[PDB]
């Protein structure tokens, strides 16, 4: 939701499923995959930051 | 005991029964 | 043909139109992005189904998803 | 061959004698003013697209393909615009409402003709 | 049948087979040849090596068998290096998870494993030697485990 | 790499000088086979010296270092 | 150890082939 | 339907080559055709049910046809132990003259049977030619029965309603009561009314098997459960098999063991067991309701196993809906079941060897065993491979709503990691092993080995009365509870042949039976680790988890995302077939020159030089295949030419395989194109121009290929230095 | 200063220590040799 945040993911298909990771950007600009997340570890494609919608979003504290 | 049978059949299906059921296989790729 | 389909998560960076080597791939301008941008692929009977594009597609996992379907004469891509 | 096969035939023009190279392999002598170019397939034609454009300002180019029947298609350029760059002319096929994330399972396009992403 | 190792008979013929074996070398050079003083260290290094198997139990082949029972009259066989080998591999398992969860929190940890850290390194090198009760009251503390890290789908 | 081609002649010609039974080998070339390498005792390997004559087992060579140094000269 | 009890036989499976044809062609 | 795959019109329209190789491999996948629903499914393979029985039985028909006419199979019952079985004869127009002089036995050239065949034709108890003739009319009829049943069933309104095909319910009430509990009391009546009789000399044909009963007085005086007097006199020790001397006249004795003469089991024992297997199955048919309603509902037997303590998942209410609608689990039932039973089969024809006169010639029962063997790894590998199919093409996991499949789909990651773990360990610790006794053995000292006597077989030995290890446990102590126990029934018949070391019962042991056993459980997890992988990561995986979407074996997902050669769940498969063809070949290895040392009698010649690899590679490979490969010499040639012709054959396919394994396919691709270019440029033959476009075959297809070229040239060289080791050391 | 750094690399770590750890053995080889006990 906000930026900076701590977040892990629910959504099954990612390399970052039940996996915290820190938010680079929140777009308030009607995008259906608005929350542009980058990561401590790396996927195949040697990308870290990826995006995702807000339902895939769990913060913490 | 006929043993003349083998000198009939071990050719005319060891070599002509691959050549005929190529035909008709061949062919029948294309029917 | 090679069934190319390019999901919601294409945010319209396209490194897989400027991937692709048989321009099935265009950018459309689609209002769901940062970008505005959003690929397809309409000429699919062209599309050999190299995956060069799922190399270039730096989503989540994957935008654009090439399925593996029928072989024409072009989508085998021999020359004569 | 040209009697039974799509021959694509590049045609494009430019300002000086250059020397870029075959799809078949070997240089060729690029004629300065305009030319055509017979090919076999299309990656072939494109990757002398992306041949000559990532070189130097080769543009106004596209293959014919010539199908033997006789008439010509419009390849590449489509639309006098480049693919990667956007034009609102072109109209969106192959898309689905979602992810990967929400496609059926197989067993349930199972003895049915339809796909697994159909939705 | 496992005989006791030092009166069985097709062992003791092995013994005379090797020393008599390795002495067909040793007709060949003169008393105070460095060889043949090498093979005196060797035919040495044959009766010490077969008098020090008395307490196996060489079978019908005259070769030493073992028992992995723990039968306490077979122990130091195998269950002596087995709590022996299990320390030194716990030892090096818990040196490892130690020092990664060191450098999982550090500055740049894709360079903390090319270029180890020879300070924390050689901390916890050592600092693993009581790993059965350091990984016991870490397991009590929930931190020897994990939970919800990555998975497939389903 | 020449550098570590010299390092490996100088190899040959030490092995050869300290280790080798290449002056016994010159005596009578057809009896002795030709040994420069003499493994260290440790369990069992010590079989691998070969009795090659020459007063020194070790294991042979198959190099061929001793030809060339007989066409070479040393003595 | 017969002759004609092998022509029956062939008789047997030339019919028995002519069932494996049969069942060829409908499937 | 228009062109070849007169199923799929997604390849009628390819012009290429690969119209024709997946119109071939697609031919049998019933389940992706253009418009073949459910009951177009089951009413085909049905059908094509019927059709693979009836090839089955015009291939027995084609043994008893060979054995009837062109085999030696009564001069073989005068001698077993002299004369060779002859299998069927030759006709080459390629031996030239120095060949036929090695084939000649008797006026025949034939084949020497090494199948086992004659055994069991023996202990059946046919005695003559005439009796091959009419059984095999008596199955070109049978095969002429099961083609026109799947003729018949695929006639319209024959073709059975699914309805009745998910009569899943009753089958088992009808398989297990008609099938295997009939059947087997049927074959108890062969066993009575034939193999004792004529094993017992009364030669008992088709007449008067209703005029003489097997048992001098019987069943007027035996409803009253008068038992004991069809085991009153058995055959007791002064017997050959075949004649009537020294033997009594009762019929189901259970002694136990083996015949004193022809070191097989007594076949009063198998008509017992027979009808004990009959009794107990015909019971276990009255299992599940029908149109009748006194049975079990198979909803209410899974639905009821969810256990209250919570562990596993939400039970089993979900495996019901998945085994009617799906097929691929329950053909991996089938190919596991059936699997385990060949290995079964296998481990216990050599042990407990049935058929009299067999373990006396050593090279049938060397065939048989490594033939269930690689049969039963076979079989094992298709229940693995349809369990991927299962969990791509036929899963659900909405039906299997946090169900047990879906809780196996859960912890598959502890499932990989712990098979990986076992697999690591005893591959370091065999390979471990072994490198340390051969590095030990070959610095001069056999001595400093690691040997480790396998103290839990030779306990479980122990256990059942194998008095030569020193344990004095249930059996192999005379006084415990089970010495007692059975004190009359069938312990001191069968104790003989445990303590005994001339058959091939509960050998006895060394080290080399702890190493290679760890071996054996090396290749079982390994084989598991990666059938279990690419079928719980069959569907989806962190690489990619599109997996389900692609079918079984789509070949790759291109270079992208650091490259995916073989992600597929055909991988599993494909690799786990190598190591399917060496786990089993380490099993038929291990086994066959365990035999090699016991029928040669130095069993101190396996247990001092088997604990190492050269002890492998030298005294087994090097040295057994000095008969083979002396085959045909340039001084001559003998019986085993063609075996040594074989096997070099064998190896030029499973080499011939490495070609399609390492060099795959965009190398070929592109060198068809130099082909086509010369063909088409060419002179006088420009004309002759091709249909299919001559495309180099795809990787799937490649990496099977390559496959089916090792496996059989794995199998053929294997199967030339079984039969050509035996034959040559003996024959 | 920065060539500790470079004797802190994998390889040169793991040579540094396998070298040690195998000089362990050989070394406890040569003076206690044919350890088959305990
Ligand atoms: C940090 C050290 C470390 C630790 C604690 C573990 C622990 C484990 N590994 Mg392992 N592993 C490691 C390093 C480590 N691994 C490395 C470096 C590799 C690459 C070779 C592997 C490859 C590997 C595989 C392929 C598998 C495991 C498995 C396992 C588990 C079962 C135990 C086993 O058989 O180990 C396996 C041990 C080995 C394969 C060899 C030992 C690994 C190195 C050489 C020893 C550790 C030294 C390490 C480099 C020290 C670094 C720190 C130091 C510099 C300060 C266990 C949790 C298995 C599993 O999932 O079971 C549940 C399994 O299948 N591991
Ligand atoms: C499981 C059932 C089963 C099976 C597989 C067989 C199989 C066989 N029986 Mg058979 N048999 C059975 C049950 C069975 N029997 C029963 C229940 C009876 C009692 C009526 C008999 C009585 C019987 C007789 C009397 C003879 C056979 C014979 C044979 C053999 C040749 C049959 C032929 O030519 O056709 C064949 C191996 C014949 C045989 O073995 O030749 C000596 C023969 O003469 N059978
Ligand atoms: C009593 C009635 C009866 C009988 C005898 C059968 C018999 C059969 N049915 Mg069937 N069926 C029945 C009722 C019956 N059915 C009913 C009522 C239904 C409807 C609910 C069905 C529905 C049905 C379907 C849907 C299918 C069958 C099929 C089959 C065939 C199985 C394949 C086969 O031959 O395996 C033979 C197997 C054995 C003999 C035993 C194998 C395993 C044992 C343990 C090992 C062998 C024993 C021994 C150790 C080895 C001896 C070998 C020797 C050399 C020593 C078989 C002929 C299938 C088929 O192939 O179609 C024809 C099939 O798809 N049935
Ligand atoms: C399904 C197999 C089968 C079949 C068809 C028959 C059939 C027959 N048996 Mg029979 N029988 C069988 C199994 C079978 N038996 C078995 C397993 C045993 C051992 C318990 C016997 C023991 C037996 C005796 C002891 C007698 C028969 C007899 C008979 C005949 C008259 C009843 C009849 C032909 C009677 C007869 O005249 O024998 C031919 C007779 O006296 N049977
Ligand atoms: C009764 C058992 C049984 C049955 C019904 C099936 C049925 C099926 N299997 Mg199968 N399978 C089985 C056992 C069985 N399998 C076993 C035991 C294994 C392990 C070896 C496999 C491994 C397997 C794989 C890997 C695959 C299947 C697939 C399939 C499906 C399509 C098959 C097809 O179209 O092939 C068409 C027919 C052929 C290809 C002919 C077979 C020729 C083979 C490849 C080589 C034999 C050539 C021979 C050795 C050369 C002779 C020369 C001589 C010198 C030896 C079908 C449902 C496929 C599937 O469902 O995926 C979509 C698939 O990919 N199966
Ligand atoms: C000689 C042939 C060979 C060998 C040794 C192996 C060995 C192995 N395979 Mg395998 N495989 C082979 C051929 C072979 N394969 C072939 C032909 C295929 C078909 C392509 C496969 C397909 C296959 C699959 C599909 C899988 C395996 C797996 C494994 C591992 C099983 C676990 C285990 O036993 O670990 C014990 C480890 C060993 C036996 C390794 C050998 C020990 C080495 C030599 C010592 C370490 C190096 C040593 C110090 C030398 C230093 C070198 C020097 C330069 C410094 C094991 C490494 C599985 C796996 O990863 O399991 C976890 C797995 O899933 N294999
Ligand atoms: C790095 C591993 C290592 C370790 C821990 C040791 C440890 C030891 N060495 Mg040693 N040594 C090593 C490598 C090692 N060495 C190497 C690589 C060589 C070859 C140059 C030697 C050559 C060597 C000799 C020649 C001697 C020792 C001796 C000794 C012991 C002296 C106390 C001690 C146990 C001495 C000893 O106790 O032997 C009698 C001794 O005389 N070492
Ligand atoms: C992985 C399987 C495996 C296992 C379990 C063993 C086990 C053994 N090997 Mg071995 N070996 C193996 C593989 C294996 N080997 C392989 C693959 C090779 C070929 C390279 C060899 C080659 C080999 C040789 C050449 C010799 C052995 C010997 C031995 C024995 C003593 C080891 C030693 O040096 O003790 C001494 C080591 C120590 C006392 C060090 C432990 C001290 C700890 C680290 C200190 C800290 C404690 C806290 C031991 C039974 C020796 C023997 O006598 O055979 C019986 C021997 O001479 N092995
Ligand atoms: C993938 C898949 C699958 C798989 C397949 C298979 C292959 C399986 C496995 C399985 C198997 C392969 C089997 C096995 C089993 C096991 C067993 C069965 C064991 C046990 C044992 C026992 C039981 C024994 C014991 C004993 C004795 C020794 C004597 C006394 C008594 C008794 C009996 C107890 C399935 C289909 C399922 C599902 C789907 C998917
Ligand atoms: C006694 C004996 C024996 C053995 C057996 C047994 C005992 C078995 C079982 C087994 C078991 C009983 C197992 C267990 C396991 C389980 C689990 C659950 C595991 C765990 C693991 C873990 C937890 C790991 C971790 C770690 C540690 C701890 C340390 C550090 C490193 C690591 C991290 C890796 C024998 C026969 C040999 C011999 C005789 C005696
Ligand atoms: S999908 Fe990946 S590649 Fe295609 S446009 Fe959006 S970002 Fe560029
Ligand atoms: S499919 Fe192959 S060709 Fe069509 S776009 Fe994706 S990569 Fe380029
Ligand atoms: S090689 Fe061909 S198949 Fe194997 S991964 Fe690269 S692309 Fe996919």
């Amino acid at each position: 939701i906000k930026k900076g945040s701590l977040v892990k993911i629910l959504r099954p298909e990612s390399f970052w499923y039940n996996e915290v990771g820190t938010v680079v950007n929140v777009e308030t600009s009607k995008v259906l995959y608005p929350v542009l997340v980058r990561f401590d570890k790396v996927n195949y494609s040697g990308l870290n930051s990826t995006n995702f919608s807000l339902d895939e979003l769990v913060e913490i504290k | 005991s006929a043993s003349y049978l083998p000198s009939i059949l071990v050719p005319t299906v060891g070599l002509i029964l691959p050549f005929a059921s190529m035909a008709i296989l061949f062919i029948a790729i294309e029917k | 043909a090679h069934t190319v389909k390019i999901y919601d998560n294409c945010i319209g960076c396209t490194q897989c139109v400027r991937a692709c080597p048989l321009d099935v791939l265009e950018m459309v301008p689609w209002d769901g992005c940062k970008a505005g941008q959003m690929a397809s692929a309409p000429r699919t009977e062209d599309c050999v189904g190299c995956k060069r594009c799922e190399t270039a597609c730096p989503t989540d996992f994957l935008s654009i998803r090439v399925y593996l379907g029928g072989e024409t004469t072009r989508s085998m891509g021999l020359a004569y | 061959c040209a009697e039974t096969e799509e021959k694509y035939a590049m045609t494009w023009s430019s300002d000086q004698q250059h020397i870029f190279e075959m799809p078949t392999g070997g240089a060729a002598v690029m004629n300065s003013g305009d030319n055509l170019l017979y090919l076999a397939r299309k990656e072939q034609a494109l990757a002398l697209a992306t041949q000559l454009r990532t070189q130097f300002k080769i543009q106004d180019y596209k293959i014919y393909r010539i199908f033997p029947s006789g008439e010509v298609q419009y390849l590449h350029p489509k639309d006098g615009v480049l693919p990667y760059q956007v034009n609102k002319g072109r109209e969106q096929v192959g898309r689905v409402k979602s992810t990967i994330g929400k496609n059926v399972n197989p067993a349930q396009v199972k003895f049915t003709s339809k796909a697994t992403y159909d939705r | 049948v496992l005989t006791p190792c030092q009166q069985s008979e097709a062992f003791h013929k092995r013994e005379i087979n090797e020393v008599r074996t390795l002495e067909n070398r040793q007709a060949n050079y003169e008393a105070n040849s460095p060889s043949y003083l090498a093979l005196q260290s060797q035919i040495d290094q044959v009766h010490k090596r077969f008098d020090k198997y008395g307490t196996l139990l060489c079978g019908q082949d005259g070769l030493p068998h073992l028992i992995t029972d723990g039968d306490w009259r077979h122990a130091r066989e195998f269950t002596i290096p087995a709590l022996l080998f299990l320390y030194i591999t716990g030892w090096i398992g818990w040196v490892g998870r130690s020092y990664l969860k060191y450098t999982k929190e550090t500055k740049n940890p894709t360079e903390q494993e090319i270029i180890l850290d020879v300070p924390m390194a050689l901390k916890y090198m050592l600092s693993g030697f009581l790993w059965p009760l350091s990984a016991w009251q870490e397991y009590r503390s929930g931190q020897l485990l994990a939970k919800e890290d990555e998975i497939t789908v389903s | 790499q020449l550098a570590i081609i010299f390092i490996w002649l100088s190899g040959m010609y030490f092995h050869g000088a300290r280790f080798s039974n290449y002056v016994a080998w010159l005596s009578n070339p057809t009896g002795i086979k030709p040994s420069a390498q003499v493994v260290w005792p440790i369990v069992g390997q010590q079989i691998l010296n070969a009795d090659v004559g020459g007063g020194m087992q070790g294991i042979q060579i198959t190099s061929g270092l001793f030809q060339l140094w007989r066409a070479s000269g040393i003595v | 150890i017969t002759d004609n009890q092998v022509f029956v036989a062939l008789i047997m499976a030339l019919v028995c082939g002519y069932l494996a044809v049969k069942l060829a062609k409908q499937l | 339907a228009t062109k070849f795959p007169k199923f799929s019109q997604a390849l009628a329209s390819d012009p290429t080559t690969r119209r024709i190789w997946y119109g071939i491999a697609t031919a049998h996948d019933f389940e992706s055709h253009d418009g073949m629903t459910e009951e177009n499914l089951y009413q085909k393979i049905f059908a094509s049910h019927f059709g693979h029985l009836a090839i089955i039985f015009l291939w027995t028909s084609g043994n008893l046809f060979h054995v009837a006419w062109q085999g030696n199979f009564e001069q073989w019952v005068a001698n077993p132990l002299k004369t060779k079985p002859l299998a069927h004869a030759i006709w080459d127009p390629h031996f030239g003259q120095a060949a036929l002089k090695a084939f000649t036995r008797g006026d025949t050239v034939a084949n020497i049977s090494y199948s086992g065949v004659y055994h069991w034709w023996y202990t059946i108890g046919i005695r003559n030619n005439v009796e091959l003739y009419t059984g095999a009319l008596g199955l070109l009829v049978l095969s002429a029965v099961f083609l026109l049943a799947g003729w018949l069933h695929i006639q319209p309104k024959f073709k059975p309603s699914l309805s009745w095909f998910k009569n899943n319910e009753s089958r088992l009430n009808h398989h297990l009561a008609g099938l295997f509990g009939v059947s087997s009391l049927a074959w108890t009546g062969h066993l009575v009314h034939v193999a004792i009789p004529a094993s017992r000399g009364q030669h008992v044909g088709w007449d008067n098997f209703i005029m003489t009963p097997p048992h001098p007085a019987g069943l007027q005086p035996f409803f009253t459960g008068n038992w004991s007097v069809y085991a009153q006199s058995p055959d007791s020790m002064q017997h050959v098999f075949g004649t009537s001397q020294g033997a009594g006249t009762a019929i189901l004795t259970f002694l136990g063991g083996f015949h004193p003469q022809t070191q097989s089991l007594w076949l009063t024992d198998m008509a017992h067991h027979h009808l004990a297997i009959a009794v107990i199955f015909i019971v276990a048919g009255h299992m599940y309701r029908t149109n009748f309603g006194i049975g079990h509902n198979l909803k209410t037997i899974l639905e009821a196993h969810r256990p209250p303590s919570g562990r596993l998942g939400k039970g089993h209410i979900g495996i019901y809906q998945t085994l009617t609608n799906s097929l691929h689990f329950q053909l991996g039932l089938a190919l596991a079941s059936l699997s385990v039973v060949t290995s079964l089969v296998a481990q216990h024809m050599y042990a407990m060897p049935p058929y009299a006169y067999m373990a006396f010639d050593y090279v049938t029962q060397s065939a048989l065993y490594t033939h269930h063997q690689y049969i039963a790894g076979l079989l094992i590998v298709g229940a693995f491979a349809h369990g991927a199919i299962f969990f791509i093409r036929d899963y659900d996991p909405e039906q299997n709503q946090d169900n047990v499949l879906a809780r196996m789909l859960a912890h598959k990651e502890a499932v990989i990691s712990h098979l990986s773990w076992v697999s690591l360990f005893l591959g370091f610790h065999t390979l471990g092993l072994y490198v340390h006794n051969d590095v030990v053995v070959a610095f001069g000292n056999p001595e400093k080995q690691i040997l480790i006597e396998p103290i839990f077989a030779q306990w479980i030995q122990a256990t059942s009365g194998k008095m030569l290890y020193g344990f004095q446990v249930l059996l192999s102590s005379s006084t415990s509870n089970a010495s007692v126990a059975a004190q009359q029934l069938w312990l001191p018949g069968w104790l003989e042949a445990v303590n005994n070391e001339s058959n091939s019962l509960f050998l006895t042991i060394g080290p080399g039976d702890f190493l290679v056993h760890h071996a054996i459980a090396l290749g079982l997890h390994t084989t598991t680790l990666i059938l279990v992988k690419g079928a719980l990561d069959a569907r989806g995986s962190k690489l990619m988890p599109d997996k389900k979407d692609f079918g079984y074996s789509f070949p790759c997902d291109g270079p992208g995302r650091g490259g995916t050669c073989d992600i597929s769940a055909w991988d599993a498969f494909y690799l786990a077939m190598f190591w399917m063809l060496n786990t089993i070949g380490w099993v038929t290895f291990y086994w066959h020159w365990k035999h090699l040392s016991l029928w040669q009698g130095n069993v101190a010649q396996f247990n001092e030089s088997s604990t190492y690899l050269m002890g492998w590679l030298r005294d087994y490979l090097w040295l057994n295949s000095s008969p083979l490969i002396n085959g045909y010499n340039p001084y001559g040639m003998n019986s085993l030419a063609v075996w040594s012709w074989m096997f070099l054959f064998a190896h030029l396919v499973w080499a011939t395989g490495f070609m399609f394994l390492i060099s795959w396919r965009g190398y070929w691709q592109e060198l068809i194109e130099t082909l086509a270019w010369a063909h088409e440029r060419t002179p006088l033959a420009n004309l002759i121009r091709w249909k299919d476009k001559p495309v180099a075959l795809s990787i799937v297809q490649a990496r099977l290929v390559g496959l089916v070229h090792f496996t059989v040239g794995y199998i053929l060289t294997y199967a030339a230095f079984v039969i050509a080791s035996t034959a040559g050391k003996f024959s | 200063m920065n060539l500790k750094k470079y004797l802190s690399t994998a390889p040169v770590v793991a040579t540094l220590w396998l070298f040690l750890t195998a000089g362990i053995l050989i070394e406890l080889n040569r003076f206690f040799p044919d350890s088959l006990f305990y």
